[PDB]
């Protein structure tokens, strides 16, 4: 018995590839397209919410997730791979930041933290890679707001705005046009909205997508009063109705 | 591939009949056992001029008592040398006497299928244990890396060997003097050596009750050697 | 074990050692060298349990000696002393720990300057222009307090150092039977045969 | 082609493996359904006893995890029986680390984070399973929550799991889109299980005696499976309208 | 842990890995080693498709062991240094409980050990990696000249050469060698290395390293200019 | 063909194709020959040389003073199981102030030799024993081989050309089993029995085995010119 | 069991190379060109974002050149992720010998270390080796100004002036040219520009497509600093060499 | 393919080849059955006598776990031996902690999961056998079948080996012509003529009976094996039906 | 606190001749003041024409000869049923007692 799977495997092909990387950012590919825009006070980050049967309630899969109070995490791929690297990323974020420094880590530390974890995956006895794209967007007092890409490989990019996964190609395009660095943060919103309206297919609204914001600290989502140095999380979920109002004004 | 510790459809471990393979390419070393003694020879072989053949070591002391000669992939047997000599020097410590040659052979033999998937794989040597205790006397044993031990009059391993056993076959008898058997190994090196035989190449070792483990000088060698070509000449 | 001192004059370190080697009401030995050379220009004298005192020693100068030997260079007095600090700093809190007491004599080639290190057992380290471990100490300082200068010769060193080993052998209970006297300076490592 | 033997991706970002594992799923031949009450969560399944010597009593595939939460598995018994205990494990450990019972989706979460593991490590099999867990949750009310070996799970209004699953499903779907509701608006779970065989009949075409269903009702603050005369007492209520 | 038995006999008798390995050293830079009547040399080719090289830091080819030991290698420079190390280790650990140096056997020996076991251990391959081992014994003036390879066997020698195009220079030494009478002198000594080089290497440039081995720890690497003027002298009186 | 890479891989008929492979290596193994009657069981090997100049292979080994087997196929690992029997003996002896019943020693290989045949890694057992003894139900035969299974006769043979010593047996059956207090005649049994097996070459003074264990009598090997009495 | 779907990483070939390594070198040559080069009074570091996209934020980011203590740097080629790795180990070694001796460690010492490092992954575990090569740069008090390089085998050398990545061949040969042992850092920058300028794949060089970094003792009196240049300076410097 | 060549790989099918494979083995065994009656259970064997050689009685195939259970099994006989060891020590467990000996049930999913859990790594083998088991606990009689995936059930027969078949549908008419229930004595009796019967299937070597049994009434709750007398009478009902 | 030592008293003798020797031993075993047995032998034939005794503490007494005696028969089994001499006996007996060094025997051995 024992997992006597102690070597790699994932290996370089004589043309210098690694295979499972390759093949993992081909299940990126497969899975549906998400995006995220950076603007001047905020960050966005949105999703298509792709349902596996109109009886499933989409309300209970949450495809943009919260890691600390002020980062946020969005993906493109292999749900359950996601969930576990969230869980993983939230435990690491006390682990090996808060629980010494007593402050949530910045958004770049995290990501580098995430990464690792990844890579490992692609070097690591008896393991394959996640078959994932990360899209982290986060705040910190020194670095401001910030939008992270991390890929099956490990690697992580910053951007000005982005998006992953089925019709990145496009949307990318489509970003590259609208996107200025004078954009507010409603701004921002709305080019997510008309971005993603060309990649979803079915129905467009607010039970169809998940859509989240890096934005100003929200003390009623804070939970109690007394301490002013505490101001409340910058991660907000836009609700299903918040969503549709936007969407009239389109 | 496939498992090293796998049997092949006759019934035998494959890496142990390939490790058998590995010795038959190594230079031959030949053992006689008499009631005045043990002799072992080997042939050094060196593989350029320009090596200074006296630091070719094939013959080794495990204790006063017991001597080894070896063939095939060598390096393999200092860790078997190594084994032998803590095996014997231990049990003195613990019994206060010298440690029988066949049970020092024993514990040689244990370690030979201590390999799998413990070490990677069988050694690729063969060993000539020769000894003398108080029990059964004068001994000779060929260590082999299947773990199984033979006790011999006279024995050859290496490349010569076949050649060399059956030449054996014929001239040993139970009243062979120590010298005739000094004599008859270096007649039977020089017949299998492919290079002529001299004191540099070859060397000569035995074991005696009285005098225990020695190897012989290149200059007591040589006199053997030009005794042997004297005593052929004769008729 | 008992007496180990050091000076660091203008040019050079300066160390002195007991030579008894006492065990219960029997001085088995009166020429005991307590010290080890890490280096050619770094000495380290040692005094404290029996046994611990040498092996501890040898252990930091096989150490030494083999970083001399992968790097081809030789460290400087400042980089030998805190290594061998951490060693004490990391035994203190060992199962049993060396009970040992050093003084690292030694002159930096690249700063021309000579230097003198005390470090207790518990990894406490300290740069002297004088020093001493045990007992010793509350004689020897008072008196350097009193007759050294930073400005001093080697000879004007021994000189101060004799001054020293005569009120230790009026005022000490023990009979240390002398020391061994060796100096560090940039030609290297010498011992004084005549003291 | 090894990347069809291990859990690794294929060159088109695939795990063979785990699309296997599905298909192991159907192996019993047996459909499951689940529909929620507004006090309950009724979980039925065929049970198909085709041996005369086997001990029907015996032949099951609905388990009592906790007090509160029951699960059925589409798939063959050895996987189920090996899911089954590791969730009543973990729900056990959950209560004594927490100090409260594990909530349906969240041992369903565990077990998905399980399967999901056997996915990326080598050396671990995907189980060949689908598991539907099934409570009534003190603070999400109703509840079903349904897993596979891909890791995947979520919460459902209603489902179906077996070969037969799909027109089970659009069966389902049809009454959801005439009643309006996300529920089976019925007091007693009674006849929220004589609804659950009701249209299970209608869309197997298919009728059952007592020895051939099985069925699991959960209420708040217990899960319980009902006898074959307790099913015989609900099939009389549905012939008898 | 990794436990995969990399190193195993094939159905002829051989362990390719160990083969391979040697094919390894075959693929290195030349390096030869002769000793003359008090002292050893120590010569190794460099090779010159690397310019704008800076061999000041560089690591050289023949290293200090202890001071009165030297080795230099030929192969997988990436191996050699793990051995070296090792070696070194052992080299200080001997002085600690021997109270005395290694013998330059003993090193040898110890060296030869490390690649054996490499040969039967699961989860490794084999250094590629072949060794010149030589020195002079603690308080003794009689010159050592060991060699050692993959498999694991060590001997003496003479004189020797390992790496690419050895046996090229193998067959300088074999006749150019008199056993009766080895190199004198220290200058005789480098000579007959830097001619043995010669066959091999290209120009007597900044390609040929010499490195000269005299009792009593002294041991001193030779620069450009003094290595060019032996180059200088063979040349001129080779057109005769 | 594709199944016999390792022990952990059944064959698509359900056969364990290296397990079958060490059951050939006692085929190849030197014949030996195991026999009971009442009062005292006993054992017959024929003993097996390289060439004229060595020695000859010893078949037999003794575990206590009640019990021994006899050996063939891969010596190496007779010593292993032998010494595994040895140590449970000698547990039984030291704990419970017990001699090991013979049943249970075969018990203990059978489940010795399996685990070695269910995982990666290990190899099974390459070597077939005949293990005899005297205990508390009386005389005792047992035959081990390294699938696992283990048998208890009135008499039997391994190695090669063991079919004819066994056939030998299965006619001397009723006379054999009643040769109590007798240790000569069941001894004289024995040797007629694996003569039965022999081909070209004969029983002589370095070449037969003998070993014996009964009511008063502890296991006892016999070699060299104490058997020239049963030739 | 598992054999089966063993690699063998660590294993030689039958011409006496490891495939692995020879294949991790493969894919370090798609990798953007990194070039360093050893003046007299400083070092240079210059290298070649990979294909950058105009919404790729440029100011706060680092792809190629990472700091290991305040002496040294490394310029980065090949795997990323991969790089981290062993620059985190990096920068604790060097810790670890500054805690031990109270002294800032010799850049060969670190060299060695990280090399050695990457000779285990070829040698033992079974695992893959890391898909990076490094230029190192730094100073310190024994050699002074010093450039190496290491790849996947564990093989590290040092160097005057030296490229790892894309088109090194190309980029060696110009290199090999126009440098000279008397050089200044502002002229050893200028070499590097103009090399990437050449060998580089893209239609023209700019300033959101490098990284730069010099080592120079430009500080006041007798002491390192180590320039990890902004967009702005990059454009700067560009401008001031007349590539744009 | 190459699906097969491997332990706990899925075939495009959702098949474990290498489980089927080890069913094969069993097949090849010999014929063992397990008949549950009213206030216990009744377990047999078919041992065949390979030889005049062979021990009459001294090669007991049947095997006791705790004091009141009982275990038969077809196949690879010391695959059978491994997994009762297991089922001694899971047993002794239980009783250690929980006091009480173990519950058939409960035993019939320990052995369950642990040969589950022998199909989910390719570094260990499938089971080559199919164990039938069972006994009296507080609850009452219980018979189980085990095989080499895991799968286990309840049963009123069992039968397994080379002649399952024939003892299958002698088990039938059993169940169908005793609907109140079968006495402890009377399936004693119907174990060796179900044996017999099944010995068609195996005839070329004449065979040895061996029968075992769990009764509330006749056995005190305990697992005894049926020797003498009641061996002689079982076997001459036996004789009788053939006939 | 528990104390794992006891004294069980009794005494032993031992007589060396020209060609034989004694080995004698009262076989009173008792604990404190009170008497367990008026018959316990702790003299023992061990083979190999070998007597034993290990007096003091009864308990490691007779752990001592076991271990001896399963020694011996060890012995036989690793060395063709050689002979163990006197001499050899009593080194090995040495490293029995030695090797619980830290945690020792309670008893005076004689053979
Ligand atoms: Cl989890």
């Amino acid at each position: 018995m024992t997992d006597r799977y102690s070597f790699s495997l994932t290996t370089f092909s004589p043309s210098g590839k690694l295979g499972q990387i390759d093949y993992a950012l081909t299940a990126v590919k497969q899975g549906v397209t998400s995006l995220g825009i950076k603007a001047t006070n905020g960050v966005v980050i949105a999703t298509e919410k792709k349902s596996s049967s109109p009886l499933a309630m989409s309300e209970t899969l949450s495809k943009v997730s919260l890691l600390t109070p002020d980062i946020g995490a969005v993906y493109s791929g292999m749900g359950p791979d996601y969930r576990v690297l969230v869980d993983k990323s939230r435990k690491v974020a006390h682990t090996s930041y808060k629980r010494i420094y007593g402050e949530y880590p910045p958004t770049k530390l995290l990501v580098s933290e995430v990464a690792k974890i990844m890579q490992e995956a692609t070097q690591s006895g008896g393991v394959r890679p996640f078959g994932v794209s990360l899209l982290i967007a986060g705040h910190d007092e020194f670095n401001g707001f910030s939008l992270y890409q991390v890929d099956p490989s490990g690697s992580y990019f910053p951007w000005k705005a982005t998006a992953i996964g089925k019709g990145s190609v496009a949307a990318k395009t489509f970003l590259e046009k609208r996107w200025n660095d004078e954009l507010e943060l409603e701004d921002a919103i709305h080019i997510a909205l008309l971005t993603l309206k060309e990649s979803v297919e079915g129905e467009f609204n607010g039970d169809t997508i998940e859509l989240a914001i890096i934005g100003d600290e929200n003390p009623d989502l804070l939970g109690y009063t007394g301490i002013p140095t505490d101001k409340g999380p910058r991660f907000r979920k836009l609700t299903s109705q918040e969503i549709n109002d936007r969407l009239e004004a389109l | 591939d496939r498992g090293v510790s796998t049997f092949s459809p006759e019934g035998r471990l494959f890496q142990v009949e390939y490790s058998l393979e590995a010795i038959k390419l190594g230079s031959t070393a030949i053992g006689i056992a008499t009631k005045e003694g043990v002799v072992l020879g080997v042939e050094k072989r060196a593989t350029s001029p320009l090596l200074e053949s006296d630091s070719i070591e094939k013959i080794v002391e495990i204790d006063r008592h017991i001597g080894c000669a070896m063939s095939g992939l060598t390096a393999d047997a200092r860790s078997m040398i190594e084994h032998a000599r803590t095996a014997a020097v231990t049990h003195n410590l613990y019994y206060d006497e010298d440690i029988n040659v066949e049970s020092l052979t024993q514990s040689v033999c244990d370690l030979a299928l201590r390999f799998g998937e413990l070490m990677s794989r069988p050694f690729g040597v063969a060993l000539l244990i020769a000894g003398h205790d108080a029990d059964d006397g004068y001994q000779l044993f060929h260590a082999e890396p299947s773990g199984t031990f033979y006790r011999y009059n006279a024995k050859a391993i290496g490349s010569g060997s076949e050649g060399a056993q059956a030449e054996l076959l014929n001239e040993w008898h139970s009243s062979l003097t120590l010298k005739e058997a000094e004599l008859l190994v270096l007649k039977i090196l020089k017949q299998v050596m492919e290079e002529k035989l001299d004191e540099n190449n070859a060397q000569l070792s035995c074991i005696t009750k009285q005098d225990g483990f020695k190897i012989y000088d290149n200059e007591k060698t040589a006199e053997l050697i030009k005794e042997l070509k004297e005593k052929e000449a004769a008729e | 074990m008992d007496i180990i001192l050091g000076i660091r004059v203008q040019d050079s370190v300066i160390l002195a050692s007991s030579k008894a080697v006492t065990r219960g009401i029997s001085v088995l030995k009166d020429s005991d060298d307590k010290t080890r050379q890490l280096s050619p220009h770094t000495l380290m004298s040692f005094a404290g349990e029996a046994g611990d005192t040498v092996q501890f020693a040898e252990y930091i100068q096989a150490n030494i000696q083999l970083y001399s030997i992968r790097e081809d260079y030789e460290l400087s007095p400042q980089a030998v002393s805190s290594f061998v600090r951490q060693e004490l700093a990391k035994s203190i809190r060992s199962r049993r720990p060396y009970q040992v007491n050093v003084l690292i004599g030694g002159y930096d080639k690249k700063k021309n300057k000579p230097e003198l290190y005390q470090i207790d057992y518990l990894g406490t380290k300290v740069e002297l222009p004088y020093g001493a471990h045990g007992y010793s100490g509350f004689y020897t300082f008072s008196l350097l307090d009193h007759h050294y200068r930073p400005d001093m010769t080697t000879e004007e060193g021994l000189d101060l150092l004799k001054l020293c080993v005569q009120e230790l052998e009026k005022r000490m209970p023990m009979d240390f039977k002398g020391v061994i006297v060796k100096i560090v300076d940039k030609d290297g490592i010498r011992q004084v045969d005549d003291f | 082609g090894y990347d069809r033997h291990i859990t690794i991706f294929s060159p088109e970002g695939r795990l063979y493996q785990v699309e296997y594992a599905f298909k192991a799923t159907n192996q019993t031949n047996i459909n499951s359904l689940a529909v929620r009450g507004k006090d309950c969560t009724v979980v039925i399944s065929q049970k198909k006893v085709p041996d005369k010597l086997l001990d029907p009593t015996t032949v099951s595939y609905i388990f009592c995890i906790s007090r509160t939460i029951g699960m059925v598995v589409n798939g063959p018994i050895p996987d189920a029986r090996n899911a089954a205990l590791r969730a009543k494990a973990e729900a056990a450990e959950f209560r004594y680390k927490y100090g409260y019972d594990m909530p349906c989706d969240v041992l369903a979460k565990r077990m998905a984070n399980l399967s999901q593991i056997y996915t990326q490590r080598a050396y671990m099999r995907p189980l060949g399973v689908i598991l539907t867990f099934v409570s009534v949750d003190e603070e999400l009310g109703p509840s079903i929550y349904k897993t596979d070996p891909a890791g995947y799970y979520v919460g459902y209004k209603a489902t179906a799991t077996g070969p037969k699953q799909q027109e089970i499903t659009t069966n389902l779907e049809n009454h959801f889109k005439k009643s309006k509701i996300d529920h089976i608006n019925e007091e007693s779970w009674e006849k929220v299980v004589e609804f659950a065989i009701t249209h299970m009949i209608d869309a197997l075409g298919t009728e059952f005696s007592k020895n051939d269903l099985e069925v699991g009702v959960a209420t708040k603050d217990k899960f319980f499976t009902l006898s074959a005369e307790n099913i015989e007492e609900r099939l009389v209520a549905i012939a008898e309208q | 842990g990794y436990d995969r038995a990399l190193s195993i006999f094939s159905p002829d008798g051989h362990i390719f890995q160990v083969e391979y390995a040697l094919e390894a050293v075959k693929r290195g830079t030349c390096a030869v080693g002769v000793k003359g009547k008090n002292c050893v040399v120590l010569g190794c080719e460099r090779r010159s498709t690397l310019k704008l090289q800076d061999t000041r830091i560089t690591p050289s080819k023949v290293s200090k062991i202890d001071s009165h030991v030297v080795l230099s290698f030929s192969g997988l420079n990436a191996d050699s240094r793990i051995l070296i190390e090792k070696a070194r280790v052992e080299a200080q650990s001997h002085r600690l409980t021997l109270e005395d140096p290694v013998t330059v056997e003993y090193l040898t020996r110890y060296v030869a050990g490390v690649q054996q076991r490499y040969t039967q251990s699961g989860g490794v391959r084999p250094f590629g990696v072949s060794t010149l081992i030589a020195g002079f014994d603690p308080r003794d003036d009689e010159p050592k000249l060991y060699q050692t390879e993959p498999s694991g066997i060590y001997s003496s020698w003479s004189a020797q050469t390992i790496g690419r195009n050895s046996k090229t220079v193998r067959e300088f030494l074999e006749k150019n060698y008199d056993r009766k009478e080895p190199p004198a002198t220290v200058e005789e000594c480098v000579k007959l290395t830097v001619r043995s080089l010669l066959e091999v290497v290209q120009t007597g440039a900044k390609n040929i390293e010499i490195t000269v081995v005299k009792p009593d720890s002294d041991i001193v690497a030779l620069s450009s200019e003094e290595i060019n003027q032996y180059v200088t002298q063979i040349e001129q009186e080779k057109q005769e | 063909n594709n199944y016999d890479g390792d022990t952990v891989t059944f064959s698509p008929t359900g056969r364990l194709f290296q397990v079958e492979y060490a059951l050939e290596a006692i085929k190849q193994g030197s014949v030996t020959v195991g026999l009971r009657s009442n009062t005292h069981a006993v054992l017959v090997a024929l003993k097996r040389n390289a060439d004229e100049l060595s020695s000859y292979q010893k078949k037999i080994i003794k575990c206590d003073e009640h019990m021994g087997l006899s050996l063939a196929g891969l010596a190496p690992d007779a010593r292993v199981l032998s010494n595994y029997l040895r140590q449970q003996c000698n547990y039984s002896s030291l704990v419970f102030n017990r001699k090991l019943a013979v049943e249970r020693a075969g018990h203990l290989l059978c489940d010795k030799a399996q685990k070695n045949t269910q995982s990666y890694g290990g190899r099974p057992y390459g070597v077939g024993l005949l293990i005899i003894g005297y205990d508390k139900s009386g005389a005792h035969l047992l035959e081990f081989q390294p699938s696992g299974n283990v048998t208890e006769l009135y008499g039997t043979a391994i190695g090669a050309r063991s079919q004819g010593a066994k056939t030998y047996l299965e006619r001397t059956l009723d006379t054999f089993i009643k040769i109590d207090g007798n240790p000569d005649e069941l001894i004289k049994a024995g040797v007629e029995a694996i003569s039965q097996s022999l081909r070209d070459e004969s029983l002589t003074v370095d070449n037969l085995s003998i070993a014996i264990v009964g009511k008063d009598t502890p296991f006892t090997i016999y070699d060299g010119e104490a058997v020239a009495k049963y030739i | 069991g598992s054999r089966r779907y063993d690699s063998r990483t660590t294993i030689f070939s039958p011409e006496g190379r490891l495939y692995q390594v020879e294949y991790a070198l493969e894919s370090i040559s798609h990798a953007g060109t990194a070039i360093g080069i050893m003046a007299s009074d400083g070092i240079v570091l210059a290298a070649e974002r990979k294909v950058t996209s105009t919404l790729l934020e440029q100011d706060t980011s680092t792809e190629k050149l990472y700091k290991l203590n305040d002496k040294i740097a490394v310029a980065v080629a090949g795997l990323t992720a991969d790089a981290e790795i062993l620059i985190n180990t990096a920068r604790i070694h060097a810790q670890n010998y500054l805690k031990t001796y109270n002294e800032d460690i010799p850049v060969e010492i670190l060299v060695r270390r990280l090399s050695d490092i990457k000779q285990g992954y070829t040698q033992h575990g079974g695992l893959r080796p890391f898909g990076v090569s490094f230029i190192y740069a730094g100073y310190d008090d024994r050699y002074g100004y010093q450039l190496y390089t290491s790849n996947p085998s564990g093989n590290y050398t040092g160097w005057k002036a030296i490229s790892v990545g894309a088109n090194t061949s190309a980029a060696q040969t110009l290199l090999q040219m126009d440098y000279k042992d008397d050089m200044k850092v502002d002229d050893a920058i200028e070499l590097a520009l103009k090399t990437l300028s050449k060998t580089t794949d893209s239609s023209a060089l700019t300033y959101d497509r490098l990284e730069f970094a010099t080592i120079r003792k430009g500080a006041n009196d007798g002491e390192v600093y180590q320039k990890i240049f902004k967009p702005q300076e990059i454009k700067d410097i560009l401008v001031k060499t007349g590539i744009t | 393919t190459g699906y097969d060549l491997s332990n706990s790989v899925f075939s495009p099918d959702g098949r474990n080849f290498q489980v089927e494979y080890a069913v094969k083995a069993v097949e090849n065994g010999t014929t063992s059955i397990g008949i549950k009656c009213n206030d216990g259970v009744v377990f047999a064997v078919e041992k065949l006598i390979t030889s005049k050689l062979l021990v009459p009685q001294k090669n007991v195939k049947i095997q006791v776990v705790d004091r009141h259970i009982g275990c038969v099994y077809s196949g690879l006989i010391p695959d059978g031996r491994h997994l009762v060891n297991r089922g001694r020590e899971e047993a002794a467990s239980f009783k250690k902690l929980y006091k009480t000996p173990i519950p058939i049930p409960a035993f019939a999913d320990r052995l369950g999961q642990y040969v589950q859990a022998h199909t989910l790594y390719n570094s260990v083998r499938p089971f080559g056998v199919s164990t039938i088991f069972g006994g009296v606990d507080k609850n009452g009689a219980h018979l189980y079948m085990l095989e080499p995936s895991g799968s286990y059930w309840g049963y009123k027969g069992a039968a397994t080996g080379k002649g399952r078949q024939s003892a299958k549908a002698e088990l039938e008419k059993l169940v169908d012509h005793h609907p109140e229930g079968l006495s402890a004595r009377e399936a004693v009796k119907q174990a060796a003529k179900i044996i017999y019967l099944a010995h068609e299937d195996n005839k070329e070597k004449d065979f040895e009976l061996e029968i075992s049994w769990c009764s509330l009434s006749e056995t005190n709750g305990l697992h005894k094996f049926v020797k003498g007398d009641l061996l002689q009478e079982a076997i001459d009902f036996a004789q009788k039906e053939i006939n | 606190q528990f104390n794992p030592y006891g004294d069980n008293g009794g005494t032993i003798l031992g007589i060396a001749g020209e060609d034989f020797a004694v080995l004698a031993g009262d076989t009173r075993n008792i604990t404190d003041y009170s008497i367990n047995s008026r018959y316990e032998p702790k003299v023992f034939d061990c083979g190999d024409n070998i007597v034993m005794s290990a007096n003091g503490f009864a308990a490691d007494g007779d752990a001592l000869v076991k271990r001896f005696k399963n020694s011996v028969k060890w012995y036989h089994f690793d060395h063709n049923d050689k002979k163990l001499s006197i001499n050899s006996a009593a080194r090995n007996i040495q490293h029995l007692l030695y090797g619980k060094r830290f945690f020792p025997y309670y008893v005076h051995t004689i053979i």
